């Protein structure tokens, strides 16, 4: 076994941090993959930063991992930190990326190139979760305010690229200029799924209407999401595959 | 270098390019390349491709070596996607600014929102000098120029990192006391009330309370700075301008059209009526980027691709000038090694065994005519 | 003993394999590697995919067939010191495992998804897709399956049966690898744009979600790191 | 049957559903247009028929008249302009080998709820 | 005595019927049978939907009602012996109803295929409708019904209760014909397109899959088989 | 439109771009029936093998 | 033009005019292939009896 009491605390440190490490990574690769290929193109594109389909789709495919991570290690440990720990997993594999392979590899500038901001939300959920340890208060009023504060969170970033230009006779923001100069001859313009104008779009409410939709739609995902971690957790000893 | 590897009759029968040109085939970072030329909508427009109303006038590019400063169809700027016209004929004008060092094959591409990639031909630009070099300025309508290369980086590494920052330093408060194991137990025997006791609550109600009054004061410090922002321009552009071409006066006819497999050289018979009042002489024959050329008719000056380029690779069996009025019919072979290059060959494993092309005549005095001909093309094996 | 610096050599190992390979993808991604008919392209990409293919299947059944013929007979006879070291080394497959899964889900891929956004895609074989689907893919699934068959053999916890959650850990991200055929038919035909969100790329995504598994499997690693020398300490 | 054989003996050696319902389900899926060339190969001999090319195939579709079934409803290849070289048939035959891993998973559970030998007191 | 040969008749019966429906259908498929509005349809086809309409709800109503009337009261003074013949019987009632869904689900249904493939269709009685959706899937829904009925009051094993997988087998598959509104639904609205794997057409896939739970209830009827007069000999 | 004779009598040749010429009444129906009869054997073989 | 400012009960006010459809229709709308001529009023305050 164990030869003493410190012995044991020191095995568990080790086992502490090296479990640590294979959670982190795993939901590294596997929330990567969920985002990149439910909200990656937004993600990748300053001009693709619009305020209906980013602001709308990013929380509600975001909220995912966060709800599963969260019903298993708050259920399981108390550790408060599922959703952070998912967010910043999520943030470090698309900034290496970013950096290492988009301004790397190829050469897209980091102001192009720069993914969203998720730490405000994922705090949100955490804590949220913490006090009031209710799940389902916690898929009411958490993921209502991550779906919430998503936009807000990236205004400070992306409100330099907003500046409006006279480029050419045309009008355009700095992020569609920076879309326009740096040529993706894979991504045309069409491709962007951005606010386009509808005849119903009533006043000036197309980002607050996206957040309070993307806020609902995460209430939902996170009901969902933690239902499908609660399964993912099973112990079970299926006998024969 | 992403086409070869389409099919044959989907090159041949979507997009003809015609009259390309480029200012300058070697520059220095910073320095100015203009890339013009005429693209035909085929009228033949394959089903499987959705129709032309959403294109974007695109360049083919190993990643941001070039940057796109402007993007002409017709004589106005195109950076949105634009609507073409099955059947017409638009003028082109795209202006790149050398950004990376090194030999680029720049290519002038149509993206058509159902139907993907549209490549035409492409040509060897060199880039000599250092990316260090290169500028991006541009002028804002605030009054302010900045360099698009790094504007606004520092900012989006500024808040990241904080963000970043913020979340690792409540993931280490948690992480200062044992983690998994012991947590686990504790849960497991008995209730736990223990691991989160006070003041862990006071921690988190300062951060989650923190994370919303940052983000209400970042918003408004952002708004207090750049009052002035406007959404991302998007949005299909309608009414593009098409050349007004003359109507020809040359009519071509294709009476059958083969090629050899395996072979490097495509056969047709053509009965070409000669209208209006000038002797015509059958010059080149475009198909799909690929020019056959009868060098005893006409001769390129462009600088067009040399492996696109068959200065002797159109045959005419009887190429004696046409007289107006008169009628007769020959037969063309267009062969040369970029048939077999490029895969043109390779229309036998198509599930759409027809061509299309532009012949080009040419009169005595110089003038050109442009006519279009289209017709299935069918495989010799013995 | 313990914990020996086997975990430093797993993270080394990846680590360096995997710079080398960035670094021979950034020298022959432009340059060989563009046109997927040029000579060059056979000589640096094709090769490249014939030996990886060829290595990946010779390491995974010399690999497996090794764990697999040196599984303890005698789990009954097993102290609890020697269950412990063996818990460490089975924790240090799993390490290995969440540094491969990083490598292949998040990097390659979204290396993918920079390579074919920027150029248009020549081949169901690009360079990128060398590196991802038949690379990286590959070496986590290798890597998964012989940590399972570690804890199989030499865990008594997980042995007497298959465990669901690490069953699901290691087949699930394996899916993805057959998913390929799904990315490759739907992107020829289904979906000529580049659109890195489109419902043709939901294959990888679903089975992405099986990695979630890593609860279940890391709560049932504990519990067997637990049942000996579970302290004392820990509850005392 | 080739694919049902594959599917067969591939259960019956390595016992393990799951073992079949990826490699048996593969083979399934990958081992159907091959088993079936040796049948429409001598129908794809090119045809010039009237000034078109057209396959044998082609022209029993052209000849023998189904009043119900216009050409256009035919849902074959046709191309595209993202279908790279000669790859239609192994990159359709994947896909169906993993759609086919799939819908045998889903259906090996669909099967085992089939098997209830339940008594369902009232109706 | 035991297997008797009422399992002969129960083959040659509908072997027959549908034999000459065939030879009628090809006789009058064309030639009174093509437009739905001449004189002659009305005479040959729709005066046969008719009858068959009539005699199916007869037939069902006598035949059913005789099973249920007949029904045996004292099921616990019943013998071994009894019970396997009963078996033997209930056996060839369920051989019965495999025909009979055979000749429904497969032969005519895909001659409703071929029918519609090369006519134009004029009505929602083509005499293919009226041989496929208002004869063979009525008298296979009748033998099924019939088949389940003598199963409960003649069985022990199949008293007591309504065997869920019986139940299925028996009601899935009935399904399908009122499914034929849907069928006629998305033809004349939704789908002008012959396309045979239209999702029109789902609702017979659907209802089609129940036909599975027959491997419940056979091995139901193994179980019930196998009461008292299992062996000795198997298992021994 | 009235038609007369015999369906017997009925041809249908074509001439292929490999030189051949064959009837499309019934060309490959001989093939087509030889690889099915080999293959629904084979299957029958293994049932009756394990029947 | 509006043939009448003022009117009464069950008499009737006639709107004539002239639209054109622009070139540069909006992607975002779609095109005028169905398209109905109506009138904005707050409910059935008057009856269209006819539209041309
Ligand atoms: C603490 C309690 C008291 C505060 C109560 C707040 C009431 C609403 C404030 C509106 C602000 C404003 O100005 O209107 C709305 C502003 C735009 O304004 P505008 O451009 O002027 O719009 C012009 C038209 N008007 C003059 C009539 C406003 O954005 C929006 O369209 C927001 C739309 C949100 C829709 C989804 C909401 C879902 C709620 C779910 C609840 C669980
Ligand atoms: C638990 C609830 C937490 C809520 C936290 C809110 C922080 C403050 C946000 C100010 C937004 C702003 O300034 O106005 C709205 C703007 C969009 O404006 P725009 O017209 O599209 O122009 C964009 C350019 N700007 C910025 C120069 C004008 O931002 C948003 O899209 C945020 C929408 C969600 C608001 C949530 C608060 C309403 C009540 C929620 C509870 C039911
Ligand atoms: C889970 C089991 C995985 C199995 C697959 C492993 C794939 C290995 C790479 C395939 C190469 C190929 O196929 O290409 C063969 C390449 C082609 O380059 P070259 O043209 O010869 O140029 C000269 C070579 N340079 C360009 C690399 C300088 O040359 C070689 O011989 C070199 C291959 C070296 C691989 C071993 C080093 C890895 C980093 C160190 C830490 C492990
Ligand atoms: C874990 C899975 C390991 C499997 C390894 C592959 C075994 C291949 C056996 C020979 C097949 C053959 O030779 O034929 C395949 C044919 C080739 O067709 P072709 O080139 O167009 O023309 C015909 C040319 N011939 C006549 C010379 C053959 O069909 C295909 O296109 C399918 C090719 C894609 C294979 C993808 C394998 C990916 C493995 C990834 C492992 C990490
Ligand atoms: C025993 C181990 C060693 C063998 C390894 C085999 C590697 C691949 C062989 C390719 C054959 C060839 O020739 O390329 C591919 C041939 C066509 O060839 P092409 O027309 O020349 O293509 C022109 C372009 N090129 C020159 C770059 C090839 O078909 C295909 O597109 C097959 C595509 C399959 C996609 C889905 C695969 C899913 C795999 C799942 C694994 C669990
Ligand atoms: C457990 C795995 C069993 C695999 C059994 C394979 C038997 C050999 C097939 C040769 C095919 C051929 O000849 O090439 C590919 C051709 C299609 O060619 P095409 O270009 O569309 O032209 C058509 C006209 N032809 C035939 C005159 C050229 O056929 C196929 O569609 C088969 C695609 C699946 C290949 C599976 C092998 C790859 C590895 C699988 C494991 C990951
Ligand atoms: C589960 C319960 C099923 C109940 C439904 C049964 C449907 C029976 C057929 C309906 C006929 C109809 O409706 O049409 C009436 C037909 C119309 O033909 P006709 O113009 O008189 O020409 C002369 C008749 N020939 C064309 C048949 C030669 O004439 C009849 O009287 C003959 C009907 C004979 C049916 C019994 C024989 C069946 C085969 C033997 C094995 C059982
Ligand atoms: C197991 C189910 C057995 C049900 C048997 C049918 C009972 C019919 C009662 C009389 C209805 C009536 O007469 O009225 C139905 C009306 C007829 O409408 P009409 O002809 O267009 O015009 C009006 C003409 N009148 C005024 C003379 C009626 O509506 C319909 O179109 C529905 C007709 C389709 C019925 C499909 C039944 C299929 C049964 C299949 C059994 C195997
Ligand atoms: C009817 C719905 C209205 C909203 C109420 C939903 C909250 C229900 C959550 C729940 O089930 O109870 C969990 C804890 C129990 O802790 P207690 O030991 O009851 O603590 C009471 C003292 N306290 C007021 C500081 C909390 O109690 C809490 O969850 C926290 C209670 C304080 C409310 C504010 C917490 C949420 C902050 C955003
Ligand atoms: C994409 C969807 C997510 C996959 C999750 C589905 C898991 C379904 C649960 C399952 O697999 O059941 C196993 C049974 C075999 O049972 P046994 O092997 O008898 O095990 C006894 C205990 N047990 C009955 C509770 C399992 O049924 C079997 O026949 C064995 C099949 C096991 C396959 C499960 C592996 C899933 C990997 C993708
Ligand atoms: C880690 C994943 C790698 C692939 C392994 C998956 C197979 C697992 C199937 C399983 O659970 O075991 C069932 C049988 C058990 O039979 P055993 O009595 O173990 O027979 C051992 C001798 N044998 C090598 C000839 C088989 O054993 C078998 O299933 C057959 C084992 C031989 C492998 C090849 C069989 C498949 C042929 C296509
Ligand atoms: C298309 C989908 C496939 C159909 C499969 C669904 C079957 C659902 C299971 C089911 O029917 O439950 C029966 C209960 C009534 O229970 P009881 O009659 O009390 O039986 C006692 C034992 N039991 C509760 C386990 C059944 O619930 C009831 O109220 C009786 C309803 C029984 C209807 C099942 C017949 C399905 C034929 C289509
Ligand atoms: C946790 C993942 C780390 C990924 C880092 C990476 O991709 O490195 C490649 C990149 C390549 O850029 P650079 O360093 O300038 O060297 C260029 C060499 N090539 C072009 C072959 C990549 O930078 C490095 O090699 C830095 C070493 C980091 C060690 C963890
Ligand atoms: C879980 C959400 C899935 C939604 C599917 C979707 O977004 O599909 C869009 C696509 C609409 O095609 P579109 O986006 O217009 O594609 C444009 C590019 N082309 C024409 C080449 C495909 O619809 C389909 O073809 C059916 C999808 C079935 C999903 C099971
Ligand atoms: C297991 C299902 C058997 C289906 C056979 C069938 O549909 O037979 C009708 C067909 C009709 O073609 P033919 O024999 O030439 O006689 C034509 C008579 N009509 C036109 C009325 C069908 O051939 C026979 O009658 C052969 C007898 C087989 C007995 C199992
Ligand atoms: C389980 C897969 C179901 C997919 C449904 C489908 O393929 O529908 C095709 C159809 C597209 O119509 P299309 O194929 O263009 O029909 C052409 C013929 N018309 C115009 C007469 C219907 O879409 C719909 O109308 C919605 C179907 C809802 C399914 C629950
Ligand atoms: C759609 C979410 C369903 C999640 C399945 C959870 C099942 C738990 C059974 C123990
Ligand atoms: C989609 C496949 C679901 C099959 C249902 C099986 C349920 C079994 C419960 C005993
Ligand atoms: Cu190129
Ligand atoms: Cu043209
Ligand atoms: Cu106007």
């Amino acid at each position: 076994a164990v030869r003493s009491h410190a012995e044991a605390v020191q095995v568990s440190r080790t086992i502490d941090w090296m479990a640590l490490f294979v959670v982190f990574f795993v939901i590294v690769g596997s929330y990567h993959i969920h985002a990149m290929l439910t909200m990656g193109d937004w993600d990748f594109w300053s001009d693709w930063k619009d305020r209906r389909l980013w602001v709308t789709v990013t929380p509600i495919v975001l909220v995912t991992f966060p709800a599963a991570v969260q019903s298993y290690l708050w259920e399981r440990y108390r550790l408060p930190w599922g959703a952070t720990v998912c967010v910043l997993g999520l943030l470090l594999g698309e900034w290496i990326n970013r950096y290492f392979n988009f301004w790397g590899w190829t050469y897209f500038p980091i102001n192009f190139v720069f993914p969203a901001s998720l730490v405000p939300g994922a705090i949100i959920l955490d804590t949220v979760l913490m006090l009031s340890g209710s799940y389902l208060f916690t898929a009411i009023v958490g993921a209502m305010g991550w779906g919430l504060i998503f936009y807000p969170g990236n205004w400070p970033i992306i409100a330099p690229l907003h500046v409006p230009v006279e480029y050419n006779g045309m009008l355009m923001s700095i992020a569609d200029i920076q879309g326009y100069n740096y040529v993706r001859t894979g991504t045309p313009e069409y491709i962007r799924m951005v606010e386009k104008g509808t005849l119903r779009t009533f006043g000036k409410d197309v980002a607050p209407v996206s957040a309070f939709f993307s806020a609902f739609m995460s209430i939902l995902i996170y009901f969902m999401w933690h239902f499908i971690g609660r399964w993912f957790s099973n112990e079970r000893f299926l006998q024969s595959t | 270098h992403g086409e070869k590897s389409q099919a044959a009759f989907m090159r041949m029968r979507t997009i003809h390019w015609y009259d390309l040109s480029w200012s300058k085939e070697k520059v220095k970072i910073n320095e100015t390349v203009e890339i013009k030329g005429k693209f035909h909508v085929f009228e033949g427009w394959p089903e499987t491709v959705d129709e032309p109303d959403v294109a974007f006038l695109n360049v083919g590019m190993p990643g941001p070596v070039f940057i796109r400063k402007e993007s002409y169809i017709g004589g106005q700027l195109v950076p949105r996607s634009v609507r073409l016209e099955i059947g017409k004929t638009y003028d082109f004008r795209v202006v790149l600014k050398a950004r990376r060092p090194g030999d680029w094959h720049v290519h002038t591409m149509m993206n058509v929102q159902g139907g993907g990639p549209i490549i035409g031909p492409g040509k060897w630009i060199t880039v000599e000098g250092s990316m260090s070099e290169f500028r991006n300025p541009v002028t804002t309508l605030t009054g302010q120029t900045v360099d698009l290369e790094n504007y606004n980086e520092g900012n989006t590494y500024f808040w990241h990192a904080f963000w970043f920052a913020i979340g690792v330093a409540w993931i280490g408060y948690w992480s200062r006391r044992p983690i998994f194991i012991p947590r686990l137990l504790m849960v497991d025997a008995g209730r736990a009330d223990e691991l989160v006791s006070a003041t862990d609550r006071k921690v988190a109600m300062g951060f989650l309370a923190a994370t919303i009054l940052i983000v209400v004061m970042a918003m408004s410090s952002a708004n207090s700075k750049y009052p002035i922002t406007i959404p991302l321009q998007a949005g299909t552009m309608r009414g593009m301008k098409p050349l007004e071409l003359p109507a020809p006066t040359v009519s071509v006819k294709v009476e059958d059209a083969t090629y050899r497999v395996p072979g490097r050289a495509m056969r047709m018979k053509l009965t070409i009526t000669n209208h209006g009042n000038s002797p015509i002489r059958l010059g080149e024959f475009y198909t799909a980027s690929v020019r056959f050329l009868d060098s005893d008719v006409y001769k390129d000056t462009t600088g067009y691709p040399e492996d696109l380029l068959a200065e002797d690779g159109l045959s005419v069996s009887d190429n004696s000038p046409l007289a107006p009025g008169e009628t007769r019919t020959v037969d063309v072979t267009a062969s040369d090694a970029a048939w077999e290059v490029y895969r043109l060959s390779d229309i036998i494993y198509d599930p759409d065994s027809r061509f299309a092309g532009l012949l080009f005549f040419f009169d005595a005095t110089g003038n050109r005519q442009v006519v279009q001909i289209d017709a299935p093309l069918i495989p010799s094996f013995m | 003993l313990l914990d020996k610096k086997w975990l430093t050599f797993a993270l080394a190992i990846y680590t360096v394999f995997y710079l080398w390979v960035r670094w021979y993808e950034g020298v022959y991604g432009w340059s060989a590697g563009l046109d997927s008919f040029a000579p060059e392209f056979e000589t640096y990409w094709m090769n490249f995919l014939y030996t990886e293919i060829v290595l990946e299947i010779v390491t995974a059944s010399i690999l497996w067939g090794y764990l697999w013929k040196t599984r303890d007979r005698n789990l009954a006879a097993l102290t609890p010191r020697e269950e412990l070291r063996r818990n460490f080394t089975h924790l240090v497959w799993l390490v290995a495992y969440a540094w491969a899964i990083y490598w292949g889900a998040s990097y390659f891929t979204e290396q993918d998804g920079t390579w074919h956004q920027t150029i248009v895609r020549d081949t169901d074989f690009t360079p990128s897709h060398i590196i991802e689907f038949y690379l990286s893919y590959p070496i986590y699934i290798i890597t998964g399956f012989a940590a399972f068959i570690y804890a199989k053999t030499r865990l008594p916890f997980f042995a007497k049966g298959i465990s669901l959650p690490y069953l699901v850990l290691v087949v699930g991200p394996f899916m993805i690898l057959p998913n390929v055929g799904l990315n490759e038919w739907g992107h020829t035909f289904w979906f000529m744009e580049e659109l890195f969100v489109a419902p043709l790329h939901y294959g990888f995504v679903i089975f992405g979600w099986l990695a979630l598994a890593v609860m279940g499997t890391l709560t049932q690693t504990f519990y067997s790191f637990a049942q000996g020398g579970l302290g004392q300490s820990l509850c005392e």
